[PDB]
């Protein structure tokens, strides 16, 4: 249905969405480098489980 | 100021022994915006020229990003190189000079005297 | 963090590449998008700032400004499809561009959390705005006006420049955090003056107090719709949240230098108000109304107190959501009858209905009616002032008996009275107008079941 | 004649060409459209579940953990009989005052 | 009960029994007597209905606890890592000790209509106990700025000490 022309003309509305998706990686790819002190500090420090290897992602 | 250092080679954009460090990442943030820089050049270049802007001469503006990626990416590794050195000769002198460097004394917040000031 | 900053500048090559007449619609609907995102982020822990990187960071003073910001987007959108209609597509391009890249601007400097970094975007939103003023201006003085508007601001911001590099070369980072850790008691050392007065004179100036105020009756009236409500409801904003981070290293300075400044805005408050009561322009009478508000945050700031910060962050939303308003509702009547003077259009209540009752809530707002956010601002900040000082209440509740005077003045002049007979372009509101107001008033009351949302980190 | 220029144009009404018309736009299929678009991702997605979104948000600012902490704290304070809550705050057993 | 007595104290309410004299019939019986079943019965009869259904399907949550750690007085001069903790374990007491004035406000406040005309007297205890909170409560946090922290307030109270040690000099002569 006119498809070659909806997509010319609507194709922008996908723009920002993969934007946000996107945005999310940034922020879910910079923080690995802010590990550092990944259960370190003494308040939040607790006895590792059995399975899972990372406390916070 | 490194001006004189010993060992510096003239005319030397990339000296030897900065390839003892890590090279820059080839998409590391710095350089994408280097190649942000060539396309924005492109978009303006046919704007000039009049021409259908981002769709004219595709050719042009694609060569605009090569051009200002490598370029990019020499002038990050060199610029990587500067502070590299000026970090490393940095520690190297403060070891050679502890009399210039005293090790400040370890006083917790209790023993220090720190007027307060209320706001009324 | 990314989450809104990537959407909004990938915002950008959407409305340039978007089809011919679809702009305003692709653009508010993601602009309206960016706001929920930006919702989202309203969440605040209980002490610890929501930090995100080196670059990044959120607290509970910076959320409830940056979901202001982004809520705003659309609204310029929907305000300005009337006086740009007939324009050029690549004009109306660009002055969306002008918007995003300036809202942009507002997400960057909010999140910042280096000073520097604050500081670097803090100049840099003006860049946007005058061209917004100077172009699209629809007047002659605009050009004098987009000159007063940029030179006070750069007089004022080039001292903080000088102070704040020096700041980096004698205590290190200028990282928020790291200052508020080892803030040290700045000296009574004459020098001391002086760095507290670049520290704080740029901040100053882009928060109109007395004396240092004349550029925004001039910077409002000749600015098109879209250029006045940001740079009365944001703008004027900058200032405030500058103020509320960089305070931290100018105690106890602070204590002893504020006078000058507390009488100067006490005092500035009661005259501005009293240029309200007698303005001819109903855009210079809403802009001097501003003034007289973002005078009562001087005073709210500067006193350094708990209570007076918390209500500073109430009236830092309030005044803004209601001054875009206000200016709204000029700008609606303005082009029907195409001119400024307030007396040329009255009785517009027997013409449009409607719009008198949005007239309404928006003067009510502007009353500091309770339980309104506005006098939870303005009464928070009365009992922190008047902890300071018991005197400060003869000057702090005269404006408000000043402020209910000009405030329903406008009420009385336009909406009530005798329709004129002359004019007969009056044509019935279009739903667009209408929508827009409600999108403003709405989230206002919606705002006060929550004051906890924008109470700041004070809270 | 100054300059040679053009008349200062009348503001036309929307409405005498489309009675319905939404003051968004000229052409009404796109104007009835964003209406759509302005009350949709206005009223509906965002004041609606954006309200709900932030009146249901979680703890914010510790709210009341700290009151279940200080009713608990409160509880054992008062049974042993020692002051609700000491008006020294960093314990100055521990404090190396000078002097 | 949901909250703790022991937090709330209510002294027993003191209901006389109804022995009335006169023929005529009292009606606030009868008004509390239709609004029994008419209201009060079918709201309980909703409510037994919803809790039951609760228990059908039942799903618990904690209360958060943060340990000890060390505080601002031994921490190290700069060395923000140590300022970090010390700075959030002061804030976290400072919203214990903010709810410990509420707790003591609400049962000041619980008082005055509970004792009734005898507020001035009956509950002298309660209004001590919040003169003492708040007299503490200003030597612990009160005037420290609107950017209060940590190190201010051992600031503050280091003050204190030094003027009451200087006074114990000046009492001891
Ligand atoms: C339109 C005019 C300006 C509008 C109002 C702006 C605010 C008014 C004051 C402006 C101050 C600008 C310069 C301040 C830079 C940072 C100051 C700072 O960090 O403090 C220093 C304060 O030191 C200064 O001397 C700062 C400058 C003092 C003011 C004199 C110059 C500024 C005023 C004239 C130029 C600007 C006015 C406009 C001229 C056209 C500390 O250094 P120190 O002196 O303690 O250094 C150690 C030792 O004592 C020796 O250095």
């Amino acid at each position: 249905m006119n498809v070659l022309q909806i997509v010319r003309d609507h194709w922008v509305h996908i723009l920002v969405p993969v934007g946000f998706v996107f945005g999310c990686y940034l922020d879910r790819r910079s923080d690995e480098k802010l590990t550092a002190f990944r259960n370190k500090s003494l308040l939040f420090k607790r006895e590792l489980r059995p399975n899972e290897e990372v406390t916070w992602k | 100021m490194m001006s004189g250092r010993p060992g510096r080679v003239p005319l030397q954009f990339l000296p030897n022994e900065a390839r003892s460090l890590p090279p820059p990442k080839l998409t590391d943030p710095r350089l994408v915006y280097m190649g942000f820089l060539g396309y924005c050049s492109g978009l303006i270049d046919n704007a000039i020229r009049r021409r259908p802007v981002v769709s004219a001469g595709l050719h042009r503006q694609l060569l605009y990003v090569t051009s200002f990626v490598f370029f990019g990416y020499y002038l990050l590794k060199r610029q990587d190189y500067m502070y590299a050195l000026r970090d490393h000769d940095m520690f190297a002198y403060v070891k050679s000079h502890p009399e210039d460097f005293p090790e400040k004394d370890k006083k917790t917040y209790g023993e220090i005297l720190e007027e307060f000031h209320p706001v009324r | 963090m990314l989450k809104i900053i990537i959407p909004t500048t990938m915002l950008l090559p959407m409305t340039w590449m978007s089809k011919h007449n679809m702009i305003w619609i692709n653009a508010t609907v993601h602009s309206l998008l960016i706001s929920l995102i930006s919702l989202s982020l309203l969440n605040q822990l209980g002490e610890n700032s929501l930090n995100f990187s080196l670059t990044f960071f959120s607290d509970s003073l910076s959320a409830p400004l940056l979901v202001l910001t982004t809520w705003l987007l659309p609204l310029m959108l929907m305000a300005s499809q009337s006086h740009l209609s007939k324009e050029t597509t690549t004009r109306k391009k660009l002055y969306i561009t002008m918007l995003i890249l300036l809202q942009l601007f507002l997400i960057m400097t909010f999140t910042a959390t280096e000073l520097i970094l604050f500081y670097i975007l803090f100049e840099a939103t003006l860049v946007p705005t005058l061209i917004i003023i100077t172009r699209w201006g629809n007047q002659t003085e605009r050009l004098n006006a987009g000159l007063y508007f940029l030179f006070y601001t750069l007089a004022g911001s080039l001292p903080l420049l000088v102070a704040l590099v020096y700041i980096q070369n004698t205590t290190g980072s200028l990282n928020f955090l790291i200052i508020h850790y080892w803030s040290h008691p700045l000296s009574n050392s004459w020098s001391n003056i002086f760095m507290w007065l670049a520290c704080i004179m740029a901040f100053m100036v882009k928060m109109p107090l007395y004396g240092l105020h004349l550029w925004l009756p001039k910077a409002h009236v000749e600015a098109p719709i879209a250029g006045s409500m940001v740079l009365a409801a944001v703008l004027l904003k900058l200032g405030g949240y500058g103020m509320m981070r960089i305070t931290t290293i100018l105690n106890p300075l602070t204590n002893y230098m504020a006078y000058p400044f507390l009488m100067l805005s006490m005092w500035g408050m009661i005259m501005t108000s009293s240029i309200c009561l007698r303005q001819t322009d109903l855009k210079s009478l809403i802009a001097y109304s501003s003034v007289s508000h973002m005078a009562l945050v001087i005073v709210a700031i500067m006193i350094q107190t708990p209570w007076s910060f918390m209500g500073a962050t109430a009236l830092m939303i309030a005044h803004g959501l209601t001054s875009s308003m206000l200016f709204c509702l000029a700008n609606t009547n303005y082009e029907r009858v195409h001119s400024r003077t307030m007396i040329l259009a009255r009785g517009l209540q027997t013409l449009l209905p409607l719009m008198a009752t949005w007239w309404l809530m928006a003067s009510l707002t502007n009353l500091a009616l309770p339980p309104s956010i506005n006098l939870i601002g303005e009464l928070f900040i009365i009992t922190a002032s008047f902890s300071w000082s018991n005197i400060t209440i003869i000057l702090m509740g005269m404006n408000m008996m000043i402020t209910a005077l000009y405030s329903l003045y406008m009420l009385i002049t336009t909406q009530r009275g005798k329709y004129t007979h002359h004019i007969n372009n009056i044509k019935a509101s279009f739903t667009r107008e209408n929508a827009l107001m409600a999108l403003h008033i709405l989230p206002l009351l919606l705002l006060t079941l929550n004051p906890k949302m924008i109470l700041g980190p004070l809270y | 004649i100054r300059l040679q220029e053009d008349p200062d144009p009348e503001d036309e009404n929307l409405y005498e060409k489309n009675p319905d018309s939404h003051g968004y736009d000229k052409d009404p299929i796109v104007d009835l459209w964003n209406m759509r678009v302005v009350f949709f991702f206005g009223f509906s997605i965002v004041l609606v579940l954006g309200s709900t979104f932030v009146a249901y948000l979680p703890d914010y600012r510790m709210q009341e953990w700290a009151r279940r902490e200080a009713e608990r704290l409160v509880k054992y304070r008062e049974a042993n009989g020692l002051p609700l809550m000491e008006s020294n705050c960093f314990d100055p057993n521990k404090i190396q005052l000078p002097e | 009960d949901s909250w703790d007595k022991d937090v709330y104290p209510e002294p027993p309410r003191r209901t006389p029994a109804p022995a009335p004299q006169t023929s005529l019939p009292n009606p606030v019986t009868y008004l509390t007597k239709i609004f029994d079943l008419l209201v009060d019965r079918p709201v309980t009869l909703a409510r037994e209905f919803i809790e039951q259904q609760h228990a059908k399907n039942r799903y618990y949550y904690y209360h958060r606890e943060f340990r000890r750690v060390p505080d601002i007085t031994e921490c190290e001069e700069k060395d923000i890592l140590c300022m970090f903790e010390a700075e959030m374990q002061w804030r976290r007491d400072y919203k214990v000790d903010q709810e410990i004035v509420n707790i003591i406000q609400e049962r000041l406040k619980a008082c005055q209509q509970r004792e009734g005309e005898s507020y001035r007297q009956n509950c002298a205890k309660e209004l001590e106990q919040f003169t003492q909170v708040s007299k503490a409560f200003q030597d612990r946090y009160s005037d420290l700025g609107a950017h209060y922290s940590a190190r201010k307030c051992l600031a503050k109270q280091k003050q204190r000490m030094l003027a009451e040690r200087k006074a114990a000099k000046e009492a001891a002569a």
